[PDB]
C-alpha cells in the first residue's frame, strides 16, 4: 500500500469444532500459499524454447504453533481421527487484521482434517516454554479481500 | 571393403538405423546417428587355399 501493513496481528476461527477463546490463539501460522505443476517438450525445429505446459494446481499443508494447551477442543479432534482414524473435515479462516481489529483481508480453507501432532523436547537443563504444534491437510483456499 | 589404421575388413550390410536429431525451421537436417552391423565375406577358391588341408 503506500505503507504495508505488518504480519503480528491476526487471528484463526474454526467450524464444526466448539468454539473456546484459547484455541483461537496462536503463536504462528504458514502455509498460505500454491504452485503449478508443469510439462516440458520439445518440438522439431523451435531451437529458441521448449514449451511448457500447466497440468495441477498444488498445495501444502497448513501448520500452526502455540504454547501447550490441556483442555483444546481441536486437540480432541484431532485425537479422534489420528487413535480411531474418525475422519470429520472443518472449514477454517485465517483473518490479518488492522488496527481497529477488523479484518484487512482473509483466507477461506476449504475441506481440513489433521495429519500431524507434536511436541518439542523437554530439557532439564534449560529454561524454555513447552510448545505444540499441529498440520492439517486442505483442498484449496480462496481469499476475500 | 573398410579400412581405419589396423583394421580391414571385408563383407556386406546386413542392419541399419538412421534418427534425425537437430533441424532449421524450415526444416533441413544438421545432426543424425546410425548404428550399423556387417557381415563376413570370403570367396570359396580363398577358402581352400586358407585351409590348407593335408594319407592323402
Amino acid at each position: 500500500t503506500y505503507y504495508p501493513p505488518s504480519s503480528f496481528h491476526f487471528l484463526v476461527e474454526f467450524t464444526g469444532i466448539d468454539a473456546k477463546n484459547n484455541d483461537h490463539e496462536f503463536q504462528s501460522v504458514s502455509g498460505l500459499s500454491v504452485d503449478i505443476d508443469t510439462e516440458e517438450f520439445a518440438e522439431g525445429g523451435e531451437n529458441r524454447f521448449k514449451h511448457k505446459f500447466p497440468v495441477k494446481t498444488k498445495y501444502p499443508n497448513l501448520v500452526l504453533k502455540r504454547g501447550v494447551l490441556v483442555d483444546s477442543k481441536v486437540i480432541s479432534w484431532c485425537r479422534d481421527a489420528i487413535e480411531d482414524f474418525e475422519f470429520k473435515p472443518i472449514d477454517l479462516t485465517v483473518k490479518l487484521l488492522n488496527e481497529e481489529h477488523q479484518p484487512l483481508m482473509t483466507w477461506n480453507v476449504v475441506h481440513a482434517y489433521p495429519v500431524k501432532w507434536s511436541v518439542e523436547d523437554f530439557n532439564a537443563q534449560e529454561s524454555k516454554m513447552a510448545i505444540e504444534s499441529v498440520e492439517l491437510s486442505y483442498n484449496y483456499f480462496k481469499t476475500i479481500v | 571393403m573398410i579400412t581405419w589404421g589396423s583394421l580391414l575388413f571385408k563383407g556386406y550390410l546386413k542392419e541399419m538405423d538412421i534418427e534425425y536429431k537437430l533441424f532449421r525451421p524450415d526444416g533441413t537436417p544438421i545432426r543424425a546417428m546410425a548404428t550399423t552391423k556387417i557381415g563376413e565375406f570370403v570367396e570359396e577358391e580363398l577358402r581352400t587355399a586358407q585351409e590348407n588341408n593335408q594319407p592323402d
